[PDB]
């Protein structure tokens, strides 16, 4: 890039190659256009061993960087040690002054004891790294070694000539560097230029002649010189050129690669001190550069100019300020170091950065005012305190080397060994808060060799000589095993069940193919750069990207060939979409790049609010035909947890530990009524306890990394067993005072965790079992059933669910366009399904379904906020019924309440959640709560009790301890029923489909379904829970997921992913299409 | 967004995490 | 403040183009 402060062209270091080690030896050049030196690829490039220079005088000691800046120190004595504190260097000589010897302490204990004492050593230390520079008989201080704190050395071989003819990285290979006449000696030039490197060997040492010509060698990497000397070609691993150069009076006037990249520049004077005047780049941008006295303006070839404003002279000129396009002005604030320690944004935001002592940083202050202190050691300079914007610390307890053996955080200290003897940095054995303690096995690359958790299951790692990992084993000894080409590309992935990966690439690295075993692949085209260009999947589908000359995508095409439009402003955000059916979406936003207004579709504007973090703070939802305008507001924590999330008809309160672990969350609605889960956490944050509103308190049994293994409801005790990959295998419940269990549950798994097999013995005779059957690619393609009739499945070459036959009956089969929209019995451009299932679907604006009406004559009106939330309902039937339901939702659109008025009379469901997880269901005269599986949506037990509603004073008390965030006592709690405990037997997937009582009997009992999860029953009020996260409601059919309502009937949503683009190219799918495979928890 | 706990083809860690034009395009 | 203090800002930021 280009340098607008200075005008030069900058070229960051490019790793020609990086070979596994302790410490990586990685061969980065650069190019800085001000650099004056000639070096071994010609003038400004910079080299391993020739990237810092260091000469020593009797009156003054300079430190030349990679960049060529000349870094002044006054006369370094032998002994003597300098900082700088802009450039955050150190640099002590040794030898001593002519007092008593003594071995150097704090920083300086990492070096070894030998270059101590010698006077012409002198030793830099530039973060973490040492480099040792020592006089040579020549005068010339030379870099010799490259060690880290843990001693990890990278010896540099000097000859004459002052030529690094090789390098010694920490691994013990050897690389050679080959040197050949490439242009005429010239002043400060003698014509030596790298013509490449060879790994000399991985092991031992080196020969002690190499022939340059000799076939076979391993050229890790080559460089072409033209007739003057400069650098014109870089060549991989293989012959292949990947850079390319070309230079005026050995000035970078165009480089790039072999397709892909081109850019070419040009320059006031060639010369160092010339300044870019224009920047062309092939296929983008071609940007003007004009120099005032403290200005750059940097016009565009789309007529953007942005000004770079910069103040002080020599190396202590800084940028300050930046004018963007649209005139947004940032500032930026240096102490007398040349160190950031302001930023303000151009709404006016300040992030403060005061700094003390040579740590070069104490406290980071954010416009809100977070605090982040980070103390540093002052002898040692390491971490040593860190504390957050919470005034949480975590402290570090360090070793003769630097290692954090114990780090003390909130909650508990976590524990650090060290006893490798080869890798003295590779923690060796870790010990967890909560005490359990793995162990950690390393090889001579620094890699990881073993791992053994708490448990003691070992996962074993294998590498080649490179450092690259080309097989993993796990605790049951099943191997992953990975390929490479020469380039270190991964071009192969066998995996555990024998299904092998194959991967494929172009001259650019670009990943363009991805096939299987089976044949079938997805293709990759590549525009400039990494601009994706076209997706073509297995089943033919093409999703092609059009971009313009910023990179920035204008224009989507689906697999029907309908394009989705974008538009952007000149600070490259988008201000207009248009997607596949014509809705069109504007964004506003303000000086800061926030979102500050979106209208939509149909005229509606939705403005949002943030407050001095950036954070989210109010939403103004627009009123519609059938909901009033409504704000919902969010409070915030210093750490960014969510505090509290008000809205209309709820008011969520989140409480947190002292550590950060959701303690409390309690939900206020608007008519008084409370529904708190309250958590406890262990020393991981696992959580131990969870009691969800007046249900019994469940107590969760963990081991190791909150694995479970039990569960503790009333008088039910749930038993858990698990493999060496912590897979659940046996399923116990236990009642007291019953001696036998009440269902055991066993499963087998397939090498990919996919389940195999499962049986389901209840104690009143109900026994199931299930076998599973899998194709090459992992699609559910067979079930066998005893209790429900066997099914096979056949899907297309895009995944698609095509068909499902059960046995003795006529097959399902379902068909579907190129994007993915079924079709009843051509194409539905827009995505808008309008009829299937023999009924006609009528859409709005926006694209929510308002109106579905069968061949019955059943008609389904929607109604939905300026949050596309489902509202209210009506439903007509054919036998002249009606039926008006309508929905209440909290400020995270969870749906906290259910009113159907049906025949004049009015029927409320209230319902509580826990994250989101709907874990409650308060009927008129019953509470229904479902505990699902920690970390996930598949539901565990159901517990019921009758209840009354809550007396006036009790109302005022729960809704006093929810403001103070101080769950209820249990002491108070209203007079509740026995709870009534029910388990779920869910299949593959989580969808429940028995349901069984505290004596083993059943219960519920469903028929699996392909779309509908379970076939259609009379009342599907006794169990409502279906696939993950739906919640079949009653009066309308419709699946209520987190965020839209999903058509049983119709395999979709019944509107748009609020996600919009980001969720996929159909706003409407569901589980890609395939129900038995994949499932949408959270609707989105 | 949309686990496939069976399918390996994507939502499987060592299937999703080695793809460099899928791990390239996240940002 | 005058010990270590180079002749030249680094390039390293802000940077335009590719």
């Amino acid at each position: 890039p280009v340098n607008p402060m200075l005008g030069s062209k900058l070229l960051p270091e490019e790793v020609d190659f990086a070979l596994a080690a302790p410490d990586t030896f990685t061969f980065a050049r650069g190019y800085l256009s001000s650099n004056p030196r000639i070096g071994r690829l010609g003038r400004g490039w910079w080299l391993p061993g020739e990237s810092m220079h260091l000469e020593l005088s009797e009156d003054a000691c300079v430190l030349v960087d990679a960049q060529g800046r000349r870094i002044g120190f006054p006369a370094l004595a032998p002994g003597a040690q300098h900082y700088s504190g802009s450039e955050e260097l150190w640099l002590r000589r040794g030898g001593s002054s002519g007092g008593e010897a003594q071995a150097w302490r704090g920083r300086w204990a990492a070096v070894p004891a030998e270059l101590q004492t010698q006077e012409g050593s002198v030793l830099v230390l530039s973060g973490h790294s040492y480099l040792h520079f020592q006089r040579c008989p020549d005068g010339i201080w030379r870099l010799q070694a490259s060690f880290g704190r843990a001693g990890y050395r990278t010896e540099f071989r000097w000859s004459g000539r002052g030529l690094l003819t090789g390098v010694r990285d920490s691994a013990g290979r050897s690389y050679a560097l080959v040197y050949q006449q490439a242009c005429e000696p010239s002043e400060g030039d003698d014509g030596l230029r790298l013509f490449g490197v060879i790994l000399a060997s991985h092991d031992g040492p080196p020969p002690d002649y190499i022939d340059p010509q000799s076939p076979g060698l391993d050229w890790l990497v080559r460089y072409q010189f033209s007739d003057s000397g400069d650098l014109i070609a870089v060549r991989d691993r293989l012959g292949q050129v990947v850079r390319v150069f070309a230079w005026r009076e050995h000035m970078l006037v165009a480089h790039g690669e072999p397709g892909g990249l081109e850019v070419r520049y040009e320059w006031d004077v060639h010369a160092p001190h010339g300044r870019v005047v224009k920047q062309i780049e092939a296929g983008g941008l071609t940007r003007t550069f004009r120099y005032l006295r403290d200005a750059t303006e940097v016009s565009d070839s789309l007529g953007r100019v942005e000004r770079y404003e910069f103040a002080g002279e020599g190396g202590q000129r800084r940028w300050t300020a930046l004018v963007r396009a649209d005139g947004s002005r940032s500032e930026f604030d240096y102490d007398l170091f040349g160190r950031l320690v302001a930023m303000r944004d151009p709404l006016g935001r300040e992030t403060r950065r005061r700094r003390d002592g040579q740590g070069r940083m104490l406290e980071e202050e954010s416009p809100g005012k977070a605090r982040y202190r980070k103390r540093v050691d002052e002898e040692t300079g390491l971490l040593v305190e860190l504390e957050d914007a919470m005034q949480r610390r975590w402290t570090f307890e360090r070793d003769e080397r630097g290692n954090a053996t114990t780090v003390r955080g909130p909650a508990g200290s976590t524990r650090y060994a060290y006893e490798d003897p080869r890798l003295p940095d590779r923690p060796t054995r870790i010990v967890d808060p909560r005490g359990g303690e793995r162990r950690l096995e390393w090889n001579r690359f620094g890699l990881l060799a073993a791992l053994t958790d708490c448990s003691g299951q070992v996962w074993r790692y294998d590498y080649d000589n490179e450092g690259r990992l080309v097989a993993s084993s796990d605790p049951l000894g099943q191997l992953t095993r990975r390929r490479y080409d020469p380039l270190g590309q991964l071009i192969g992935l066998e995996l555990a069940d024998g299904s092998a990966l194959s991967y494929e690439y172009d001259a650019l690295g670009r990943q363009t193919r991805i096939a299987d075993a089976e044949g079938h692949a997805t293709l990759f085209s590549w525009g400039h750069g990494d601009l994706l260009a076209r997706v073509s999947d297995a089943g033919g589908g093409e999703l092609s990207y059009l971009h313009d000359e910023a990179g920035r995508l204008v224009a989507l095409t689906n697999e029907n060939g309908v394009q989705a439009q974008f538009r952007y402003d000149l600070l490259d955000r988008l201000v207009e979409e248009t997607g596949f059916d014509g809705r069109r979406q504007r964004y506003r936003y303000n000086a800061a790049d926030e979102l500050i207004a979106r209208e939509d579709a149909d005229g509606r504007e939705t403005t949002y609010a943030y407050d001095r973090d950036g954070r989210l703070a109010s939403i103004r939802v627009p009123a519609t035909e059938h909901a009033p305008a409504l704000v919902e507001r969010y409070r915030w924590l210093a750490d960014g947890r969510l505090a509290s999330a008000g809205g209309a008809d709820c008011e969520v309160r989140y409480t947190y530990d002292e550590v950060g672990n959701l303690r409390l969350e309690s939900q206020v609605h608007a008519d008084g009524w409370v529904y708190s889960v309250e958590h406890s956490h262990d020393a991981l944050g696992v959580r131990q306890t969870s009691r969800y509103g007046d249900a019994p308190p469940v107590a969760w049994l963990t081991y190791g990394p909150g694995h479970l293994h039990g569960a503790l409801v009333g008088a039910v005790e749930l038993a858990f067993e698990r493999d060496a990959l912590h897979r659940e295998v046996r399923r116990d419940a236990r009642r007291d005072g019953q001696d036998d269990a009440l269902f055991t549950q066993e499963r087998q798994h397939a090498p990919l965790g996919r389940l195999q097999r499962s049986r389901l013995r209840l104690a009143g005779g109900f026994d199931w079992q299930r076998g599973y059957r899998y194709d090459g690619l992992g699609q559910l393609v067979g079930i066998d059933d005893n209790q429900y009739p066997s099914v096979r499945y056949e899907y297309d070459l895009g995944g698609r669910l095509l068909a499902s036959r059960r046995a003795g009956a006529a097959a399902s089969t379902y068909r579907y366009d190129a994007a993915g929209n079924r079709l009843e019995g051509a194409r539905w451009a827009g995505n808008r399904v309008e009829r299937i299932a023999g009924n006609r679907y009528r859409f709005d604006a926006l694209g929510n379904l308002v109106e579905r009406i069968g061949a019955d004559g059943e008609r389904l009106r929607l109604a939905y906020d300026g949050a596309q939330r489902l509202v209210h309902l009506t439903r007509d039937y054919a036998d002249g019924t009606r039926l008006e339901a309508r929905y209440r939702y909290d400020a995270l659109s969870r749906r906290i309440a259910k009113v159907v008025l049906r025949d004049g009379v009015e029927q409320q469901v209230r319902f509580g959640w826990d994250g989101d997880r709907q874990c409650a269901e308060a009927f008129a005269r019953e509470l229904r709560t479902t505990v699902h599986e920690p970390g996930g949506f598949v539901p565990l037990l159901r517990l019921e009790q009758a209840c009354e509603p809550d007396p006036p004073e009790l109302l005022q008390l729960r809704q006093a301890f929810a403001a103070e965030g101080q769950p209820l006592p249990a002491q108070c709690v209203p007079a509740l029923g026995e709870a009534r405990i029910a388990f779920f037997h869910t299949d593959h997937l989580g969808t429940p489909l028995q349901l069984s009582d505290e004596r083993g009997q059943l219960r519920w009992q469903g028929v699996p379904d392909d779309w509908r999860a379970v076939a259609p029953e009379r009342q599907p009020g006794a169990q409502p829970i279906r696939f993950q996260g739906q919640y079949h409601d009653e009066e309308s059919g419709l699946y209520y997921n987190r965020y839209r309502y999903y058509l049983p009937e119709a395999g979709r949503y019944a509107s748009q992913d609020p996600l919009g683009l980001g969720g996929g190219p159909n706003p409407y799918a569901y589980a890609l299409n395939a129900p038995t495979l994949a499932y949408d928890p959270t609707g989105l | 967004i949309i686990p496939l706990v069976v399918i390996g083809a994507f939502a499987a860690r060592a299937a999703i995490g080695a793809a460099l034009g899928a791990g390239i395009e996240l940002g | 403040s005058a010990v270590g203090l180079a002749d030249r800002v680094s390039a390293c930021v802000p940077l335009v183009g590719k």
